[PDB]
């Protein structure tokens, strides 16, 4: 099975927090 | 104290087991403030159906039964969630270069998540199965008075190569770390009372850059 069909979504676009 | 907690407990725990529980992370007062903020988000209609990385013919509610919202930490009324997030970040920064071979430079916003009782849960899954950059999952639970033997909601992790699985009750003021990749398939067993958590995923710089490249080129 494509496990990405079960994985919790995160934004890929827009932008991430930098530590 | 972040330095000692990170270097003498979290790092060895993660490298040996891929899972690390820190109980009584922030104390009752801060945990309760965070709970009030989360319940305010809930009560004002902020939560929406949890989504999946790849959506296909099936309903998302067949997969995860929670409702969520994304929090940066600076929003009015989310100041204590912001303190939680900053404390998470402080621990991670103190583990720099010591969690596997990862180089953690960033993270998602915080996912504030609610399973609204009624037997909702999350089917067996891997948080990051195909390399989207997430290497560490960090979860803070804020369920005061939770009795998992009655209300369920247990997080069950199947850590790879272990003779036992790991059952994590969603205990008030509990912090949890685990590898996000296929080493830790897990499930949220059905919840029969309102269950709250706050989740952040920390990124490995190189893997996240490759994932973004794949996304931006189609
Ligand atoms: O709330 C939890 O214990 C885990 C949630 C989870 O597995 C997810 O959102 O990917
Ligand atoms: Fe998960």
């Amino acid at each position: 099975l494509d496990l990405e069909t079960l994985a919790p979504y995160i934004p890929m676009d827009g932008e991430d927090f930098q530590l | 104290p972040a330095l000692k907690l990170a270097l003498e407990y979290i790092v060895p725990c993660m490298n040996k087991h891929g899972i690390c529980v820190v109980d009584d992370f922030l104390g009752k007062e801060t945990g309760q403030q965070i709970g009030d903020e989360v319940r305010a988000l809930h009560d004002t209609g902020k939560f929406t159906d949890g989504q999946l990385v790849s959506q296909k013919s099936d309903s998302s509610k067949d997969i995860r039964g929670d409702k969520i919202t994304w929090i940066e930490g600076k929003e009015p009324g989310c100041e204590t969630i912001g303190l939680l997030m900053s404390s998470m970040d402080d621990l991670i920064r103190h583990c720099n270069g010591k969690l596997g071979s990862y180089k953690i430079n960033g993270r998602t916003k915080a996912m504030v998540a609610c399973y609204p009782g009624n037997g909702t849960g999350y089917v067996r899954h891997v948080d990051n199965p195909n390399g989207d950059g997430r290497c560490v999952t960090c979860i803070y639970y804020l369920n005061k008075d939770w009795d998992a033997k009655v209300s369920g909601g247990i997080l069950r992790i199947f850590p790879e190569g272990k003779a036992q699985f790991a059952d994590i009750e969603p205990k008030f003021d509990r912090l949890l770390f685990f590898w996000s990749d296929r080493r830790n398939p897990h499930e949220v067993q059905p919840a029969y009372a309102t269950r709250y958590a706050i989740i952040v995923w920390y990124f490995d710089a190189d893997e996240r850059a490759r994932a973004k490249v794949k996304y931006l080129t189609g």
